[PDB]
């Protein structure tokens, strides 16, 4: 199987809140605040379930968009 | 639109997958919305306004997508 | 801009998950990633990390962690 890639756009200590509760979910094996506004999650791993992590997010941290999905290449 | 011009999309390489070898920048009428890397080569789903498009890359990191009206995501490759 | 490396005591009990979870919720921090084939140390980069606050945590929380790493 391939790796994962998520970005998802937060509303943002909410960055630290948000960031916590995506290195916490199953599967990762990173996490980083990314654009120029730092208001972007990219999130790396195996059987992530984005949906999953979109509800976790709008339920603890506040508005979630998911911008991205795409595997790793080799 | 000229990607000589538009500074580079702040990024974090996941040190455990390859490098991706790709900018892309996404615009509504010639503005930038939002920008990231991506692999040449391979595809991406993103959410271009209020659409899911599958983005597929070349080796020269064009990209191609069915991309709602107003919009597009341009492609270029980082240095080497 | 920093880069912090460290070795975590990370088995068993989804340890790892409790200390990406302390790692990323440390002030300054932009990016966490698991590194190593066995995904044992974790790469921590952003500004104003204090690497002797975040070791503590660790031993307090988690298990042993040692700096493998700081670079600037």
């Amino acid at each position: 199987g391939l790796k994962q890639k998520i970005v998802i756009k937060v509303a943002m200590n909410c960055r630290s809140k948000a960031m916590a509760l995506v290195a916490s979910t199953g599967g990762v094996d990173s996490v980083a605040l990314v654009g120029d506004l730092r208001d972007k999650i990219e999130v790396v791993g195996y059987g992530i379930d984005p949906i999953k992590l979109i509800s976790a997010l709008r339920k603890k941290v506040g508005d979630a968009e998911l911008l991205q999905v795409s595997q790793a290449k080799k | 639109i000229d990607l000589s011009r538009e500074r580079d999309p702040n990024f974090f390489d996941n040190p455990g997958i390859p490098v991706p070898e790709c900018f892309w920048f996404m615009f509504k009428n010639n503005v930038r919305q939002d920008d990231g890397t991506c692999y040449s080569s391979w595809k991406m789903d993103m959410k271009v306004g209020p659409n899911w498009v599958h983005i597929k890359s070349d080796d020269n990191c064009n990209l191609s997508g069915d991309f709602p009206p107003g919009w597009i995501v341009l492609g270029k490759k980082r240095p080497g």
